């Protein structure tokens, strides 16, 4: 279930713009939400804070 | 089980994406970390087990306890 | 440094006089009076045996492809078997898994051109990798 | 309460009794997963989602 | 002996050691499982539950399983 | 005016205040094992008696720190 | 000669097929990654002629000969 | 109105407390082996059982401070 | 609104407050050794394994205190 | 919005805590003094060899202090 | 697809009752009437054989390191041991530079930032790779 | 027990260690370059924040407020 809702939140907000991406690019985002998975709280802060300068979409992207 | 999850994510944050320094020339310290963890693991477990079984007979000492107090023992004749 | 050394090698010593296996302790005495190693001539005598057994290993083979083919070997099919076969199973579907990772030289799935994703690409901390 | 029951005196022993086949077989599951949990989170090619910045569990929860 | 927390239990002595020192062993009307039988070692004549079956085999069965869990999902992804 | 300010940071206050609590819980078993030493050089022959009265106030002593280490994982985690 | 105990030689055959299998699949998503990349980078390439032919384009409009 | 502030820096401070969880470990610690030298200086034929009793509560007052330097530690990096 | 502060002297603070353990840990030796001499006295045939005994607490207690001092230093440059 | 803001006094606050450290090495010191003396009287033959495990003990207790004062000079003059 | 099966079988079937060693001969004769395998039997029973003389080659490896430290080994040197130590050292180089590519993962050196080969990883054609 | 004829042992270990110490000359080259490359990207974010400023300057300027 919280692998399905990031999944849909990051990529379109609704089921079916998930399903528009392909088998391959649903494994690469569920192996990143188990890299979150296993970093938790001794890890990275840039998998979720997007530093300044960064050119990836950021919260708004689908607002 | 706040502590053993919070543990246990260290753990294996650890041992997955820091083992490769057992190929390293710093193995040494990976190695020391992580006889700790194993033994942090261990006494955990044992604390657990052990204050389970404690926790259980305190509980159910309280209530003869209460029991206890208002009970009068008459003696034979 | 040396301390560690002598002890390291007592206990090895003291290990190797344990065992009670007597070819293993009349092979160790042979090599010690010729001054020779016991585990490289063991190494030698099985590569040479695997050597001489290649073609008895090739005849092995066509003898159970026709024992299996023939049915006999299903009937007598018991557990252990099953057991076995399973065990055969999971190493194949293993080593398919690993062949294929090792054929796209990949952990995961080559990412195409057309997808979404190729901004990751674009955007990693060392091209070099 | 731990009396009494076979005990394998080494590793070799664990196949001379069918429970502690199975025990062995979970502990190599076990112990196992951790390298293969290596080798795929540290792979070369494994990339962060590009949109992982849209939305995290941190803001949900906040 | 132990494993972990499981513990070989040991059989308490009944007889005297005078009684004890009359007692003729002979080792020929013992099972062939127990020959030269050995307290800190009981089992290492013992039968294999399937021939061929090693210990090691059953850990790399396990790791195999393990590999196939974690691995499955990389050749044969599946759509949400 | 009326001015409403949340500040998100002082969780992190409270946390390591309720931490404080076990400096007496640690101290507290400290004492138990200290006493138990002094009075099993004193009787030995009830050691064994000793070392479960002793372990039953480790349990009551660390009981309370729990306390205080759940209030910290609450606010450190809200 | 008494019919075989064990199956040895034939599990490993069947497991260097399976490995030889495994290798071919990937060999195969491989290749055809690659030639979709080529396409996309010639395609690319097309794309920025015709950008260029286009500039060079309203760049002789202006000159105005 | 309503005003949302996030400091940062406070995460240092509630970690400084946690520290101080430490203070009573240390000294609970340090009770245990005195207490000990008492015992055995009494009792010097028991220098073994009242040693192992002395580790026990090490053990577990080392708990202790090592529940608190959990804390210590992870908010530092939060 | 959303404001982001970022204080730069409250990495002072939770420094001074992780040299506060180290009183725990101080007292905690002076217990120790407190408690040495007392036991010399009591059983001067046994001025060795009392003082190594006491070494290691010292050791073990110390080991709190560089815990401790390591977060100190940490948050002094950073 | 992104503010730093950097406040100058809180150098000194940072050296104040850590001077508090200094607390439990003067007291651990005294007790060190106190049971010298009861163990002299009970023992005076043994004075000199308790004298000098009591100067071992405020030499590591100092060491502490030291390692306090150090932090607070660095605070202050930083 | 069956002829050349036969065809296969029948020149190991050849080659295996060619060779006229005595030991091979019986090993192979014996697993026959019993049924079971030798190539198998030969392979465990050398892996047994390098389990039990584990402590044998750290007893050898310390008398070796004596024997080289005390000098005795240089007192009767020969062009042979030159011999060998040249392969030695063959063997040292080769393993060095194949760790270091293992190390950095890759055959050449990973190319810096500012360096101006950058352009080349920008414009690789298929960045997967 | 003779001398030994043979240092095989001696060469196995030796081996290995050579094999190490190549790949610990790979890892801190490796470890090395990553690091440049997060400065420089770390670098290129910082050089991309201030040119975000300057545009967001020359835009209000133009509203000149
Ligand atoms: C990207 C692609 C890149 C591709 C690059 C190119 C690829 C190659 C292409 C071809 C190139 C040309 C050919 C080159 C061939 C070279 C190899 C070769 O021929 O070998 C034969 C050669 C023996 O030949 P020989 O002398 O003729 O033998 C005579 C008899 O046959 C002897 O018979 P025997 O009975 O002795 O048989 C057993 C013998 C033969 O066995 C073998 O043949 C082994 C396998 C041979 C191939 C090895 C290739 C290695 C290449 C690099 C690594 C790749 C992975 C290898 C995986 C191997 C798995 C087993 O076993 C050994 O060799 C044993 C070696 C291991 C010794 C372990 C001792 C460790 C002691 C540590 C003590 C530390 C104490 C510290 C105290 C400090 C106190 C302060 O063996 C070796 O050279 C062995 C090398 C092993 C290197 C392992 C390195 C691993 C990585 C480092 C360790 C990291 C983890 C652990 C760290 C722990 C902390 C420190
Ligand atoms: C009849 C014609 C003659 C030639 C005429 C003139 C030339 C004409 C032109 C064509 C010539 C072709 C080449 C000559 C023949 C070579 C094969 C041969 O005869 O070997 C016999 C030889 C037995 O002769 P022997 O003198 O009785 O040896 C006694 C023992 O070897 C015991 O020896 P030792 O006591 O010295 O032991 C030394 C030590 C040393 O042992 C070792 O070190 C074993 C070797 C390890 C691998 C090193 C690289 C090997 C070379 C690969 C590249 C070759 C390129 C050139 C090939 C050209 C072929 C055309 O051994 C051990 O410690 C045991 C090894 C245990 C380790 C096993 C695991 C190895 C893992 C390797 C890891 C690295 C993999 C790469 C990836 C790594 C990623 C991290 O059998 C073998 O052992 C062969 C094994 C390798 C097979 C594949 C080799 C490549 C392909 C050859 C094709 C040849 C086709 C011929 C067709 C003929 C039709 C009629
Ligand atoms: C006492 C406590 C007991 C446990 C208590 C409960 C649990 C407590 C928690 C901790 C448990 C630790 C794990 C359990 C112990 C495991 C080791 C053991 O006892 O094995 C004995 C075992 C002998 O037992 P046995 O029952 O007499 O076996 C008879 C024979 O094995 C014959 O067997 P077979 O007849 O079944 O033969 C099957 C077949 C099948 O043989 C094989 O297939 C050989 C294995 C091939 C490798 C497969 C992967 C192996 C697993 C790696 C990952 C392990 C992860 C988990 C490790 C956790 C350790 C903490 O064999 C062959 O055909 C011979 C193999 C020839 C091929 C050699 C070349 C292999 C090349 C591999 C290529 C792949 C490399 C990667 C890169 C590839 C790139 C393209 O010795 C070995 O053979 C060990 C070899 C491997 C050593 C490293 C293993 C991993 C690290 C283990 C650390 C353990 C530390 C323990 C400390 C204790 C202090 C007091
Ligand atoms: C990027 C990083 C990615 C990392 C991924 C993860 C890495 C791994 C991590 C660990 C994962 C979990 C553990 C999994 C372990 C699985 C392996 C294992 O345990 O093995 C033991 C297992 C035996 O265990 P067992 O059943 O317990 O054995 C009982 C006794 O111990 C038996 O004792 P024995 O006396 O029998 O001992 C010898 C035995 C044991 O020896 C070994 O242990 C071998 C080494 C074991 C490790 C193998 C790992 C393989 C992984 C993939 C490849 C990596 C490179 C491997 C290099 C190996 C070099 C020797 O040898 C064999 O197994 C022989 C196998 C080869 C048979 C060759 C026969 C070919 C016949 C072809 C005829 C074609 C006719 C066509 C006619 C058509 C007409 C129309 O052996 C195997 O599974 C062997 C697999 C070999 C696969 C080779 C594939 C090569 C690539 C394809 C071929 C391409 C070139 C040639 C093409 C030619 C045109 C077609
Ligand atoms: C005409 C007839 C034609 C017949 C054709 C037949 C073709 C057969 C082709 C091969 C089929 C293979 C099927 C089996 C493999 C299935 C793999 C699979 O689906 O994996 C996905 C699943 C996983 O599904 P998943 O991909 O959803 O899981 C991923 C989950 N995350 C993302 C969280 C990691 O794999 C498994 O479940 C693996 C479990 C192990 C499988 C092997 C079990 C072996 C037995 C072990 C237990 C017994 C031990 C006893 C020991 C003691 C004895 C005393
Ligand atoms: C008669 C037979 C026997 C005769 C023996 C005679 C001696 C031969 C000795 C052979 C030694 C090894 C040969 C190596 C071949 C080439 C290896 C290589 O580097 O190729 C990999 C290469 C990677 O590059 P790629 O991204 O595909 O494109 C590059 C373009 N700039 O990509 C390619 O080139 C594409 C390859 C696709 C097919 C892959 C086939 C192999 C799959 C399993 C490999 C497992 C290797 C494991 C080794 C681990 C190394 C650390
Ligand atoms: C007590 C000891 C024994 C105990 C045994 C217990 C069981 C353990 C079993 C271990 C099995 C293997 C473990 C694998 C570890 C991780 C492997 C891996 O994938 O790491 C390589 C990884 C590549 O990725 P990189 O580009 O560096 O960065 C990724 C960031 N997105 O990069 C990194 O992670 C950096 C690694 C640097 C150091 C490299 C050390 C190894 C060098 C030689 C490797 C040779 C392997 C050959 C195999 C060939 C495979 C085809």
């Amino acid at each position: 279930d919280h692998v399905e809702k990031a999944m849909i939140m990051r990529w379109g907000g609704t089921l079916e713009d998930v399903r528009k991406l392909s088998a391959k690019d649903q494994l690469r985002v569920r192996c990143f939400t188990d890299i979150e998975k296993l970093y938790s709280a001794y890890g990275p802060k840039d998998t979720y804070l997007q530093p300044p300068g960064d050119t990836l979409p950021g919260k708004d992207f689908y607002r | 089980h706040f502590l053993l999850l919070m543990f246990f994510d260290f753990f294996y944050f650890i041992f997955v994406f820091f083992f490769y320094g057992v190929f390293c020339y710093w193995f040494i310290l990976f190695i020391f970390v992580f006889c700790f963890c194993l033994l942090f693991y261990v006494f955990l477990y044992l604390l657990d087990l052990f204050a389970a079984i404690l926790q259980l007979f305190i509980f159910c000492n309280m209530i003869l306890q209460l029991i206890m107090d208002f009970l009068l023992f008459l003696l034979f004749v | 440094l040396c301390n560690a050394a002598s002890k390291v090698q007592a206990r090895s010593a003291k290990k190797l006089a344990a065992l009670t296996d007597a070819g293993i302790q009349k092979t160790i005495s042979e090599h010690n009076a010729n001054g020779t190693d016991a585990a490289v001539s063991s190494t030698k005598r099985y590569l040479a045996e695997q050597r001489q057994l290649f073609h008895y290993r090739v005849v092995r083979f066509f003898d159970e492809c026709h024992y299996i083919i023939s049915g006999e070997y299903f009937a007598q099919y018991t557990k252990v078997n099953l057991i076995w076969d399973l065990r055969f199973l999971t190493k194949l579907v293993v080593l398919f898994l690993i062949g294929t990772v090792l054929g796209r030289q990949s952990i995961f799935p080559p990412i195409d051109p057309d997808s979404p994703l190729v901004e990751a690409l674009v955007t990693k901390v060392n091209p070099n990798y | 309460m731990l009396l009494g029951g076979f005990v394998p005196r080494r590793f070799s022993q664990f196949n001379r009794d069918p429970c502690w086949m199975f025990f062995i077989f979970s502990v190599g599951f076990w112990l196992g997963e951790y390298p293969a949990m290596m080798i795929k989170y540290n792979a070369r090619d494994l990339v962060y989602d590009p949109h992982r910045y849209v939305w995290s569990h941190h803001d949900d929860h906040h | 002996y132990n494993m972990l927390v499981f513990r070989d239990p040991k059989r308490r002595p009944q007889l005297s050691e005078e009684e004890r020192a009359k007692v003729v062993v002979n080792q020929a009307e013992w099972p062939e499982e127990f020959k030269d039988f050995d307290p800190d070692d009981p089992y290492k004549n013992s039968p294999e539950i399937i021939k061929g079956m090693s210990s090691w085999n059953l850990f790399l069965w396990g790791v195999e399983c393990a590999f196939i869990y974690q691995f499955y999902e990389l050749v044969f992804p599946k759509s949400i | 005016s009326t001015v409403a300010i949340s500040v998100q940071g002082l969780h992190y206050v409270g946390t390591g205040l309720a931490a404080i609590a076990l400096a007496g819980v640690g101290l507290g078993i400290g004492t138990i094992f200290g006493n138990l030493l002094v009075a099993c050089a004193r009787q030995p022959n009830l050691t064994k008696m000793l070392f479960n009265y002793a372990i039953l106030g480790f349990a009551l002593t660390e009981a309370i720190g729990l306390f205080a280490l759940m209030l910290a994982f609450l606010m450190l985690f809200s | 000669k008494a019919a075989p105990k064990t199956l040895h030689q034939v599990r490993n055959v069947a497991y260097f097929f399976a490995a030889w299998l495994g290798v071919q699949k990937g060999y195969i998503e491989k290749s055809a990654n690659d030639r979709l990349w080529v396409e996309h980078q010639r395609k690319v390439r097309q794309q920025n002629v015709e950008r260029q032919q286009a500039l060079d384009s309203i760049k002789l409009m202006q000159q105005g000969v």
